[PDB]
RNA sequence: CGCGACCUCAGAUCAGACGUGGCGACCCGCUGAAUUUAAGCAUAUUAGUCAGCGGAGGAGAAGAAACUAACCAGGAUUCCCUCAGUAACGGCGAGUGAACAGGGAAGAGCCCAGCGCCGAAUCCCCGCCCCGCGGCGGGGCGCGGGACAUGUGGCGUACGGAA
RNA sequence: GGCCCCCGGCGCGCCGGGCCCGGGUCUUCCCGGAGUCGGGUUGCUUGGGAAUGCAGCCCAAAGCGGGUGGUAAACUCCAUC
């Protein structure tokens, strides 16, 4: 019953048709690619890992999770730096699970 | 390409391949003089990267520099002030090492004008740089148009006013809500523009 | 104008207009706004009630024309448009009422100051008072928000 | 020390500040020199407009400016790609062309094409050589004017669309304003809270089950 | 126990180039007070100011968004007007103190590394000829040297690019 | 207003070289700068306030990541580079 545009609440602002253009190539950054994932994994087996991320798979390992990560945060910075760092962790030592299980 | 797996080796510097060679390296560099120049650049990625290019013309230092901060240079302590001053141990210079390792070969080869600047490890007490030079009158430099811009006499001694990478960050200038200082050129700037009385004609 | 300033008429007088007992010393309470707490605190708190202390909430990056909102009474809505619309219309003989943008001639609220004459409109903006609504409705006209 | 009533006013004139007066004595000169330099750069683009390259319309940012409209910095991409400039050329035959506007919406695109279709359509492209290729026009549209467009190439006017007098039908007229915009500000205040509890009743019916 | 590659290093009044000091009104990088104000004073202020050192150019610096915003959105840098003595800081005292938007002056945008393709397709120096020579260049011709695959040149760089 | 010098700048001709240099449409591929970011810190700095910027020292990354989004943090959507 007479629904008028409005400049305060919730479905604001002036009533406008929207273009749905193509999203800028700059927006792409970081998107990881077939040969960089190849290269960065190559280079994952000759060089292999740090002290501070074998400490924190050994932590892993004994299931004790949260101190883990409490590790990683410490080490790294944050704490979202800090759990994706952790589950790439595990899903290492997951691998080397199913690999060892043949 | 060789040089992305490099540069990802390269990252892996807390990897035991990688750990190894640093320590080796800075063992190496340590027995030497405080500046050399380098035959080729250690790091050849990382040069390409800042602008190296393997023609003549193109030259490296290594240079060392000491590590840690600061301390105030006043005969015992006796800063006579208003003991805000009395600091002088625990201060720190605008500038980085990098930027003083820079500094120091532009220094020794006045010629030579400083391009940029990389690193190639640390011990507790030294730093240690790699700083491209580049000859501003050797023709290979001249006759290539697009390294001609550092044979212009305004890139005289880049690195004494705060102008290669290195030196530019102690300047802090980016654009954005961080800076606001510099927001003409440079830090002086701006101040100079807030405090002038602008005095008009006819006000 | 030197020539019909003051000192030119002290001159011959020796203390210059500022007494001999006391005298034009440099600067005998402190520099400007000293003493506001001692020594000169009467003068403060006799005309400037409430300069010391904090009060309110802080707010750090303000941006003004996030709030900006300038209003218009009824008193002069008539006004932001041409006579004619108002004279045409109290005429015309089809109830028809024209409308008013007040968004356009750059006010953004209406509130509601002053009596409205009994002569139908359209009133588009942005925000409304509560009042400003009534005495619009009560002309016989209609309020119309935009965005 | 203040004497009886007055603003307790703070001048900064601390610092040193006679060394840094900046006087205006030059702004006649100035003005001058800009103006002579102006009109030779006219004469050097000798039948190009003196304004420059055109520009888009744009509108401002914020609730405050909002309602108004500007030049812009240059015309989008796309708003090229749909006029169909290749945007290399567009630069060549005087059309300013950012590249780091988005387009949000449809309206401001299609306006910001038809400015340039307009602008092709009024355009006098001179041939390369004496003799004439295909594009350059015809010598009776050059001849009649290698004349320069003083002022700013088609100029923005921010324009309002006249509105009716209307007869307020039963509905404008039974609408409540400052009661909706009541609602719809304790609606977006409180949105968030009635979802939570919502999501709390839902977790109790189900958790009934269990 | 030699000869030969390269690597890392020396020495030459080796061939040919450059750098050194000055000036300093303006400019860039550091360094950095204390008188002073607060009616005392120590934080604050004076002030990132004087003095100190460094390096420039006809201007310098800055500059083509890891930006603003929160709009129906703007779109490099610099400059002016405004924002604004405002938001903020502060023995919340003295005092200090920006930015966005808006209007103008001006207006211009680009290139690598990388990723790839192309017989290194590239560069420097020699020496002989023709022109040109008071800003050492063009063209040709040399099994004449060297740089370069630890990567030169063409295409190409996010506004997408290649095939 | 004149004449004479010189120099600049732009117009035409000839020669010597270089230079076989587009765009859209559909498909298949291609894609990013590390002791850096970020964190902790201490010192200076800022209007920037549970850190505006620069530093030293220690830690020390990622790739639908990273940075920003002016009150510390977790979850979550958006926006923006
Ligand atoms: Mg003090
Ligand atoms: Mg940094
Ligand atoms: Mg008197
Ligand atoms: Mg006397
Ligand atoms: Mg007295
Ligand atoms: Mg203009
Ligand atoms: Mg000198
Ligand atoms: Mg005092
Ligand atoms: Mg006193
Ligand atoms: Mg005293
Ligand atoms: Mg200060
Ligand atoms: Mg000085
Ligand atoms: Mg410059
Ligand atoms: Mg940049
Ligand atoms: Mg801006
Ligand atoms: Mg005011
Ligand atoms: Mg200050
Ligand atoms: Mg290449
Ligand atoms: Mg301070
Ligand atoms: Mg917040």
């Amino acid at each position: 019953a007479l629904r008028y545009p409005m400049a305060v609440g919730l479905n604001k602002g002036h009533k406008v048709t929207k273009n749905v253009s193509k999203p800028r190539h700059s927006r792409r950054r970081g998107r990881l690619t077939k040969h960089t994932k190849f290269v960065r994994d190559m280079i994952r087996e000759v060089c292999g890992f740090a002290p501070y991320e074998r400490r924190a798979m050994e932590l892993l390992k004994v299931s004790k999770d949260k101190r883990a990560l409490k590790f990683i945060k410490k080490r790294v910075g944050t704490h979202i730096r800090a759990k994706r760092k952790r589950e790439e962790l595990s899903s290492v030592l997951a691998a080397m699970r199913k690999a060892a299980a043949k | 390409g060789a040089y992305k797996y490099i540069q990802e080796l390269w990252r892996k510097k807390q990897s035991d391949v990688m750990r190894f060679l640093l320590r080796v390296r800075c063992w190496q560099y340590r027995q030497l003089s405080a500046l050399h120049r380098a035959p080729r650049p250690t790091r050849p990625d990382k040069a390409r990267r800042l602008g190296y290019k393997a023609k003549q013309g193109y030259v490296i230092y290594r240079i060392r520099v000491r590590r840690g901060g600061r301390k105030r240079p006043v005969p015992k302590g006796a800063t006579y002030g208003k003991p805000v001053h009395h600091g002088v141990n625990q201060l720190k210079f605008a500038r980085s090492l990098q930027s003083v390792a820079e500094e120091r070969a532009g220094r020794h080869c006045g010629a030579l004008r400083v391009l940029n600047s990389y690193w190639v490890g640390e011990d507790s007490t030294y730093k240690f740089f790699e700083v491209i030079l580049i000859d501003p009158f050797h023709k290979a430099i001249r006759r290539n148009p697009d390294t001609q811009w550092i044979t212009k006499p305004v890139h005289k001694h880049r690195e004494m006013r705060g102008l290669t990478s290195a030196g530019r960050k102690s300047r802090g200038l980016g654009k954005g809500h961080k800076f606001h200082h510099t927001i003409g050129g440079s830090r002086r700037a701006a101040w100079r523009r807030r405090n002038t009385l602008q005095l008009h004609r006819y006000r | 104008p030197s020539r019909l300033r003051k000192t030119r008429k002290l001159r011959g007088h020796v203390s210059h207009g500022h007494g001999r007992i006391g005298k034009h010393r440099k600067h005998p309470g402190g520099r400007g706004n000293a003493g506001g707490m001692h020594h000169h605190r009467i003068n403060f708190d006799k005309y400037h009630p409430g300069y010391f202390g904090k009060v309110g909430m802080r707010h750090y990056h303000l941006k003004r024309n996030q709030s900006f909102c300038p209003t218009v009474n009824l008193d002069k809505l008539w006004t932001l448009v041409s006579e004619q619309t108002r004279v045409n219309a109290a005429k015309n003989k089809t109830g028809a009422a024209p409308i008013i943008d007040v968004v356009r001639s750059g006010y953004y609220k209406v509130l509601g100051k002053g009596k409205l004459p009994k002569q139908p409109v359209i009133v588009k903006a942005k925000f409304f008072s509560r009042r400003a609504e009534e005495k619009i409705k009560g002309v016989g006209g209609a309020c119309v928000l935009v965005a | 020390a203040p004497s009886r009533n007055g603003m307790i006013l703070k001048p900064h004139f601390h610092k040193d500040w006679q060394r840094r007066v900046a006087t205006w004595f030059n702004q006649p000169a100035r003005k001058i020199r800009r103006r002579k330099a102006r009109q030779a750069r006219a004469r050097r683009i000798a039948p190009r407009p003196a304004s420059g390259p055109l520009r888009p319309i744009v509108r401002c940012p914020t609730v405050r400016y909002h309602t108004k409209v500007r030049a812009g910095r240059g015309f989008s991409l796309e708003e090229l790609r749909v006029a169909g400039i290749h945007k290399k050329v567009a630069r060549t035959i005087g059309i300013s062309v950012d590249p780091r506007r988005r387009n949000k919406s449809t309206e401001s695109l299609q306006a910001n094409v038809q400015r340039l279709k307009e602008y092709r359509s009024k355009l006098v492209l001179f041939p390369r050589k004496p003799s004439a290729p295909k594009k350059g026009d015809s010598s009776a549209e050059e001849l009649k004017l290698a004349t320069q467009l003083t002022g700013p190439v088609m100029p923005i006017r921010n324009v309002f669309k006249k509105e009716k007098a209307r007869v307020i039908t039963e509905e404008e007229k039974n609408f409540k304003a400052f009661a909706s915009l009541r609602m719809a500000r304790a609606n977006a205040r409180l949105f968030g809270i009635r979802a939570k509890r919502a999501k709390e009743a839902a977790e109790q019916d189900v958790e009934k089950k269990k």
